[PDB]
């Protein structure tokens, strides 16, 4: 409580009355630790903090959710085709039309 | 200094102020500009 | 958690703890649940279930206890303290025992 | 190559999976 | 090029709800 | 109906074959 | 070719009331 | 309308190997 008084973390001090137990790790393996969790059911998750981000139970089950950050890094690379095949789709209706309309004459013939 | 509390479940959803920031500034810039912006942010994250 | 070893789990069906860690006001109920969550508290009747519910919403601290007859206690930790629940959930076990046997 | 793009480059890696997650949501509604 | 670039300045001018009614022209009168 | 975009749609019908596929082509080509 | 140039000034310039004449043929006069 | 008359006309006049030419540039030349 000394620690996290002075420290960044002032707003943990509620969680730490009674008995408590730190789970760490260099890197966020929240699915890991959580299905594990999952497995007693008297067991709380009182929350942390992620990244210097303090967070509540829901807020760790939400991040599990969340798909890896390499995903996420493509999906705004991924997005910009989708601008770029908006305005493109626009005139797309032509070329789409008259491709039909050459197809059913063939198949009337 | 102190990192902020987290917030409540049945709160609507809320952004920091500081991503604020950064998103006005995307729509000013031109699409030139951003699309060159792209092409080098998509060889970075590689 | 002695004291409640010695008296059992048995007509108890259910124990519900929903407490909101970042409040002030659940350090009672913090207490009350690491009693019942003792190895010889759960022990004595294995097909009572105890379950945490951790919520961020601020409400106030509640205990729910679901007994096999279909009675229902609700204790409020708000303004009560940890051993004054525990007093109340052994009354309510010794009694609940009594009407069902 | 200009300084100022070259600023938000650094910024949008810097970001970190749950704040790049509100980014990009905004962005997108925005456009739309 | 004279018209892309007007183009982009369309986009970013434009409120929020007008959007809607631009894309809705772009997607709905000319299909 | 902005100030913009109305002189954008005259431009495009008015526009000969030749020049719509050089300005399509800008947006196939160059920016992908 | 010219055959192209002239269909799609034509379309573009045509009214509400009479693009719903060529939709409808394509839909159901052509199936 | 007699602009789209017109074009229904042309395609059925046309011979099947002067056919591949108009189609060529739609998927090609377009595309």
């Amino acid at each position: 409580k000394p620690f996290l008084e002075d420290s960044k973390y002032q707003n943990l001090l509620p969680l730490f009355v009674g008995h408590n137990m730190l789970l760490v790790s260099e890197e966020p393996k929240v699915k890991e630790m959580v299905r594990i969790l999952r497995t007693v059911p008297f067991l709380p998750l009182l929350g942390g903090c992620i990244d210097d981000t303090i967070l509540s139970r829901q807020g760790f089950i939400n991040y599990s959710k969340l798909p890896s950050l390499p995903l996420v890094q493509g999906e705004l690379v991924g997005g910009l085709t989708c601008l770029t095949a908006q305005t493109h789709s626009l005139l797309q209706h032509q070329p789409l039309q008259l491709t039909t309309l050459l197809d059913q004459y063939i198949r009337e013939q | 200094e102190a990192l902020a509390g987290a917030p409540l479940d049945n709160a609507p959803k809320e952004y920091p102020p500081k991503i604020q920031q950064l998103v006005q500034d995307i729509a000013s810039l031109t699409l030139l500009e951003i699309s060159d912006l792209n092409e080098l942010l998509k060889k970075t994250l590689k | 958690a002695a004291a409640l070893a010695r008296l059992g789990l048995r007509p108890v069906k259910q124990v519900r703890v929903q407490f909101c860690p970042f409040e002030k006001n659940v350090e009672s109920t913090r207490t009350f649940l690491q009693t019942v969550s003792s190895e010889k508290v759960r022990s004595t009747n294995l097909n009572c279930s105890v379950i945490a519910d951790v919520r961020h919403d601020g409400s106030e601290p509640c205990v729910d206890v679901l007994f096999g007859d279909g009675h229902r206690l609700i204790m409020r930790g708000a303004h009560l303290t940890a051993l004054e629940m525990l007093t109340a959930f052994a009354s309510h076990i010794r009694a609940r025992d009594a009407a069902g046997s």
